[PDB]
């Protein structure tokens, strides 16, 4: 699904039969079965406004109305905003549509069209973490008649939101901040879980405009003696039931003029929620906030950094490219590909910055070298998708129609997710190392198996995933 | 002595003055007290306001696990507002509180706010003003407020530094117009509000902006030594944004000792020049000019080396023009890091900026570096305290107050010539206050020291008996008439005689 350069997509709502997309100065909703326009939401912005915005010292490719929040509430409404040429408004299409409301949206939908900002649309409420200010300058986590301090620094010291996620009457923002925190910063940008009490109304008397339970953490996602840190936060993705634990999967990498590298980690969310309990550096969601005390308001605005740093799963990245030409972008996992051995294996996709998607898993063999457990990557592929240096904005995956749409500035792509019925030869079904894909001996197919049926006592099927690729086509007679 | 007429004493330490201009009454403001008086200064009413129960870190409704104790109530404002006759009085306790009293008695409150406004320190400056601004367009007046930060509460922060308030009876003292983003306020920032502060001197209206002369550290950041500058807030009327929040430098430079600046400020006044100070300038007469008096600082503390500037309001318009031009072109830095992290400025395609320009998002809060600059008319011995500017006669005069007590005359002929033609003391030993302000008719001046105030007569012409005495007091109030042996103003002389010498003045001619 192609469209200009000059446009730039966002995803802004996902099923796994349609999708939509905020573009230049339209909206999209785009059929997943062929990635074909189903319908289209055209937004311009008015002649006045957009020479307001070169006026005010911007370009032509810069005054266009980005649009970048979409929500469907509750009553079949349609709540659409936009970027408006830095002039940011917001409507309420109602049904084909057709505009009710229009109204300025300063702190409810960027300014440019950077992906800089994030959203949630959490129980009929939009929470949004923006700029409000046209030289971006008041960054803030804004909800009807809630938001952070203006231009105080110890909130927020000039941040790029990743993503946002509901959970258990929270609200979480993934971001990378600059540091003011160690008493000997400079200009060292580190990358901060936030969070807000859904039901916060705001403090007493003066209190009663901003939150009275936001916290933030920093995230670890570093390498033993020699450590190794990939301090800024690039793309999360939903919240992944991997068996009983649940699961946010993030993209870091390295600073600039710093050693070049990427990095994927993987936080479970009970190890977030809980960094929020210990000690604070030099939150509860009570009923009415507006019973509590100036001493603890006061209090919680001055010390919303958190001690504790959320730690990684395993303890370390489950894939590191580091000094490499590329780096990842993008994240998207396949929860729970139930392996021939009966193992469950989340599959990860990362896209590139120069248009790939590497596939991998990581298997946790006990005790096969030393005496502490080794975590080992298995590389499933690592194919290009999108033209040599394009790069890979998002990803969305759609475990119904096989497919993982590659989402670009100005194109989708889809791909398929799992390649079991493209090959052919035995040592490729085998050193592919999917954990959904093995060969077949009775027939010479190799076979998917989520639609096969083995039996655990039949020596049918063949897969090989913990040793080496090489060990694998062995298992291959003749 | 016959030039000083009324002498009132009071028992406290006296915090502000000012004088009703179409009743003539006298409204005093001290340290746990409130004085009103007649034109005469006799006393009126007086009203206790303190000591009461207050601790700085307790708010009113509610005091943390601290003890209230008896504090005094040092005066922080006062103000009389036109359109609804009533009184405005802030103190210091109860974290900077304001009261409405009435006008014809200023024993009864009509409204008591708890809003925390002013200043709750008893050094910490404060200065108010009241002039036209939002919500509506500019048919309602606004309180537009300057305030330091106290830094002896929590509660501190709450309180902006510059900000415009409300007068409508619903909303009393309440930030004037406030949205999600923006309003008619700016607060310091987190991370300089307890390092930086500002010292709010004078505040005026003129043309459709409000101003604020102020005393502040040139910058921010501890890359640079400290250095004090007078500084220049502004900002437009009709903005209910702050988007034309601007500063520019003031400098009152001179050619003494090879280099020398007289950084700080210490008092200022707002008033109107004569027909020969405003060729000089370039003025019409209608035309407003700031007259101000800079003491050479030891860091922030002003010693006895000050001098008299003065500031046309057509160059400074012309200078903050200046610097808001510069940065809309694209060159340097935003400025105010002090509000938040400094920005380069943005190239724009703005094609005219004038004078009466109010802002946009754009570049909003300027820091100009360009500053406006003069060099002194006079200069002094002592630390200059007052100002106040008189053209009752042909020529400007302007009345300046002694830190020692003594009172000044100075007459400004030109940009570049004025000299002293009086001086003597008003209370030996006891500073004069900022707040000096004249009768109706600008025939008296009142003068308040410490512990009192002084109607001072501006000119006395009679008490000069032979002719050379009359001229020879070089006093510009002062000619002598040819045919009546008496020494007055030329009103006072009759044209009968044929002569056109019946009325010499003290350079014209000789006697
Ligand atoms: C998130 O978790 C990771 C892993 O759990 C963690 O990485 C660890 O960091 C610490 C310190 O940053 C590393 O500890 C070092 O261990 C060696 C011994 O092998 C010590 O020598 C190191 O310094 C000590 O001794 C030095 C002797 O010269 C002294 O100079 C120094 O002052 C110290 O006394 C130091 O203790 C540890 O090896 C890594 N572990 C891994 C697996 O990388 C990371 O720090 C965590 N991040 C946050 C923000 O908490
Ligand atoms: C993108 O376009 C597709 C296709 O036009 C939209 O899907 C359609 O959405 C409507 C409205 O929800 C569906 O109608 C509803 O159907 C249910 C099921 O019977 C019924 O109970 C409701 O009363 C209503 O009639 C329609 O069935 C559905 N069509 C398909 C093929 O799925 C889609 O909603 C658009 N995207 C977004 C974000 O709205
Ligand atoms: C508070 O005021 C009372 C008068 O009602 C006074 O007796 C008391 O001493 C004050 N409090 C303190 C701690 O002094
Ligand atoms: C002024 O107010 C005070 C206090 O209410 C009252 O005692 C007095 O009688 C009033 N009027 C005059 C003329 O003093
Ligand atoms: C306030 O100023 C006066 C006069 O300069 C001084 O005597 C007093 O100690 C000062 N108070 C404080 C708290 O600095």
């Amino acid at each position: 699904f192609i469209g200009n350069s000059t446009d730039y997509f966002k995803i802004l709502d996902h099923n796994d039969e349609f999708v939509l997309v905020g573009a230049k100065d339209v909206i999209y909703n785009v059929s997943l079965n062929g990635l074909k326009e189903i319908a289209r939401l055209e937004w311009h912005s008015t002649d006045a406004d957009r020479e307001l915005c070169a006026l005010k010292g911007k370009h032509e490719w810069d005054c266009h109305n980005y649009l970048r929040v979409y929500a469907l509430r509750p009553n079949g409404e349609v709540l659409l905003c936009g970027t408006n040429s830095y002039k940011p408004r917001c409507r309420h299409y109602t049904p084909r549509y057709e505009v009710s409301r229009d109204v300025e949206a300063q702190g409810l939908c960027p300014y440019s069209p950077a992906h800089n900002s994030t959203y949630a649309f959490a129980d009929g409420h939009l929470y949004s973490a923006t700029v409000a200010d046209f030289s971006g300058g008041d960054p803030l986590i804004y909800r009807e008649n809630l938001r952070t301090e203006q231009y105080d620094l110890k909130q927020l010291n000039q941040p790029d939101f990743v993503g946002a996620i509901e959970r258990n009457g929270y609200v979480l923002f993934f971001f990378r901040e600059l540091s003011m925190e160690v008493m000997n910063f400079g200009k060292a940008v580190y990358s901060r879980v936030a969070r807000v009490c859904k039901n916060d109304r705001g403090g007493p008397y003066s209190h009663g405009k901003s939150w009275t339970s936001f916290l933030k953490a920093r995230l670890n996602c570093s390498v033993g003696e020699f450590p190794f840190y990939f301090d800024e936060i690039q793309a999360i993705s939903p919240i992944v039931e991997s068996g009983s634990k649940s699961l946010i999967y993030a993209v870091f990498t390295t600073s600039v003029n710093a050693i070049p590298g990427s990095a994927v980690c993987a936080f479970n969310v009970d190890d977030i929620l809980a960094a929020f309990d210990g000690e604070f550096k030099s939150g509860q969601c009570v009923e009415d906030s507006r019973t509590l005390t100036s001493i603890a308001v006061n209090f919680i605005k001055n010390h919303p950094l958190m001690e504790e740093a959320v730690p990684a799963v395993h303890g370390r990245p489950l894939l590191t490219k580091v000094n490499l030409h590329h780096r990842l972008t993008a994240i998207a996992v396949h929860p729970q590909v139930k392996s021939l051995s009966g193992a469950y294996y989340d599959v990860i996709y990362s896209g590139t910055d120069d248009g790939k998607v590497t596939k991998f898993i990581n298997i946790l063999s006990t005790h096969p070298n030393s005496t502490v457990d080794r975590l080992k990557t298995v590389v499933i592929s690592e194919m290009q998708v999108l033209p040599l240096g394009t790069p890979i904005r998002e990803l969305v995956i759609s475990t119904s129609k096989n497919s993982l749409v590659v989402v670009s500035d100005g194109s989708l792509v889809s791909v398929p997710l799992h390649h079991c019925s493209h090959i052919v030869d035995c040592l490729g079904c085998l050193s592919l190392q999917d954990p959904i894909c093995a060969w077949d001996l009775q027939t010479h197919e190799c076979k998917n198996l989520a639609t096969s049926q083995h039996k655990f006592g039949t020596k049918t099927y063949l897969q090989s995933l913990n040793s080496t690729k090489k060990a694998a086509a062995l298992l291959c007679p003749h | 002595n016959s030039t000083i007429t009324n002498v009132a004493a009071f028992d406290t330490k006296l915090n502000h003055l000012l004088v009703d201009t179409i009743t003539g009454r006298v409204f005093v403001g001290g340290v746990n007290r409130l004085y009103q008086l007649s034109p005469d200064l006799e006393l009126s009413e007086t009203v206790k306001t303190g000591p009461q129960n207050d601790s700085v870190e307790c708010s009113i409704l509610d005091c943390p696990l601290a003890v209230r104790s008896p504090t005094d109530n040092y005066n922080k404002v006062l103000l009389i507002d036109r359109a609804t006759s009533r009184l405005i009085a802030c103190g210091s306790l109860f974290q900077g509180t304001c009261t409405v009293r009435n006008l014809q008695n200023v024993s009864i409150i009509e409204h008591e706010v708890p809003d925390a406004v002013v200043a709750n320190d008893a050094n910490s400056s404060t200065v108010a003003f009241i002039a036209p601004g939002p919500p509506q367009h500019p048919v309602t007046n606004v309180m537009y407020v300057g305030v330091t930060y106290t830094n002896n509460s929590p509660y501190r922060s709450e309180i902006p530094a510059v900000a415009s308030r409300s007068l409508e009876k619903t909303k009393m003292f309440q930030i004037a117009s406030s949205a999600v983003t923006t309003g008619t306020r700016t607060f310091i920032n987190s991370y300089a509000r307890e390092t930086y502060f500002v010292n709010y001197v004078y505040g005026f209206s003129s043309e459709r902006f409000s101003y604020f002369l102020t005393t502040q550290l040139k910058h921010s950041h501890h890359s640079s030594p400290k250095e004090y500058i007078t500084k220049l807030v502004r900002i437009c009327q009709e903005d209910s944004n702050y988007y034309s929040y601007t500063e520019i430098p003031v400098e009152c430079i001179s050619d003494a000792q090879g280099g020398t600046k007289f950084n700080l400020v210490q008092a200022g006044f707002l008033g109107k020049p004569s027909s020969d100070l405003a060729q000089s300038l370039g003025i019409s007469i209608q035309d407003d000019v700031l007259f101000a008096v800079f003491s050479k600082g030891e860091g922030n503390t002003p010693t006895n080396n000050s001098a008299l500037c003065i500031y046309s309001l057509k160059s400074i318009r012309r200078k903050f023009m200046q610097n808001i031009k510069s940065c809309f072109n694209g060159s340097g830095m935003r400025g105010l890091d002090f509000i938040s992290p400094s920005m380069p400025c943005v190239l724009t395609k703005l094609q005219t900026i004038g004078e009466d320009f109010c802002g946009l998002d754009v570049n909003s809060p300027l820091g100009g570096e360009t500053p406006i600059t003069s060099v002194p008319v006079a200069m002094f011995n002592t630390k200059l305290t007052s100002v106040a500017a008189t053209s009752t006669s042909g020529y400007t005069v302007v009345f300046v107050g002694t830190s020692d007590g003594f009172l000044k005359k100075v007459v400004i002929e030109s940009s570049s010539i004025a000299n002293e033609y009086a001086s003597f003391a008003v209370d030996l030993g006891s500073e004069i206050n900022r707040d000096m302000q004249f009768d109706n008719q600008n025939l008296y001046i009142y003068v308040m020291s410490k512990t009192k105030v002084s109607k001072v007569k501006v000119f006395d012409c009679s008490d000069y008996k032979t002719c050379g005495d009359c001229l020879g007091a070089r006093d510009p109030y002062c000619g002598w008439c040819s045919l009546e042996n008496k020494c007055s103003p030329r009103s006072n002389c009759q044209d009968d005689a044929n002569d056109p010498l019946y009325w010499v003045s003290y350079k014209t001619g000789k006697c």
